[PDB]
């Protein structure tokens, strides 16, 4: 996250932390995702793609830290890893980037809500706010382009939704953008996601209720003028999320 | 490769 604030999973309890260990037994951050259900964790397919094999994971919820332990977290292997099989990768701008994980302890148990963790209600089909509205944005990606490190601490900030016909025009990005997926930029272009925010929750108040409206999925840098970040529209993969959480 | 949506992949 790019300018915003730091916070703790107390303000994001659905958030997943999605780590990968290497041959060597190293453990490195992959991607941000959102607890939907006990049971399942919903992400982006480009965190995985290119490492498809469940067992490559770690899934941390109730989790604010980035390589230390939140007392009350809870650890998860990764049960079934879905790809979304209609993925497609231009040199930015990623279709279908959508991905369910099934999270099962050592112990074989799903998430057990507390303060710390808590499942996002999913939208209505199609049902997302109105262009202008503000919707929050939460990660462990980087807090500058130029940076080497992640942050060790959640942060979160808030951007606004672009229209369609706004993000389609050729000084933004042009063909790039389908219907499928949501832009949101801050209108200074001053804070944003950035590297190692993927997967992770775009959230709308939507009729009062906490909505899971988009998943952190690409962008042309970060923070740039006229180059929003770009989210999966939830709300027109709902059959989707349906049949595959019953996997 | 420094964007979202190039994250855990291999060319990078």
């Amino acid at each position: 996250i790019i300018g915003g604030e730091f916070t703790t999973i107390e303000n994001q309890p659905w958030f997943a932390a999605i780590y990968r260990r290497h041959r060597g037994g190293s453990v490195t951050y992959v991607c941000g995702g959102s607890l939907i259900s006990p049971c399942w964790v919903i992400s982006a397919t480009h965190c995985f793609i290119d490492y498809p094999k469940k067992e490559d994971y770690i899934v941390y919820l109730g989790r604010s830290r980035l390589n230390s332990n939140t007392q009350g977290e809870m650890k998860f292997e990764v049960e079934n890893l879905i790809l979304h099989k209609d993925y497609s990768a231009d040199t930015l701008a990623h279709h279908n980037d959508i991905a369910l994980l099934k999270i099962r302890s050592k112990e074989g148990r799903c998430a057990q809500p507390s303060r710390t963790i808590q499942t996002i209600a999913l939208p209505s089909m199609y049902n997302d706010p109105q262009f202008g509205t503000s919707c929050e944005i939460t990660g462990f990606g980087k807090e500058q382009s130029t940076d080497y490190l992640y942050p060790e601490q959640l942060k979160m900030t808030v951007v606004k939704l672009i229209s369609h016909r706004e993000c389609q025009q050729p000084h933004y990005y042009g063909s790039e953008v389908t219907t499928k997926m949501l832009c949101a930029a801050d209108p200074q272009w001053k804070t944003d996601s950035c590297q190692g925010d993927s997967g992770g929750p775009l959230v709308c108040s939507l009729q009062g209720r906490m909505t899971l409206t988009g998943i952190v999925s690409w962008g042309r840098g970060c923070a740039l003028k006229d180059k929003p970040g770009v989210y999966t529209r939830v709300s027109h993969f709902l059959p989707w999320i349906r049949s595959h959480t019953k996997e | 490769c420094s964007f979202r949506g190039l994250e855990n992949h291999a060319m990078c």
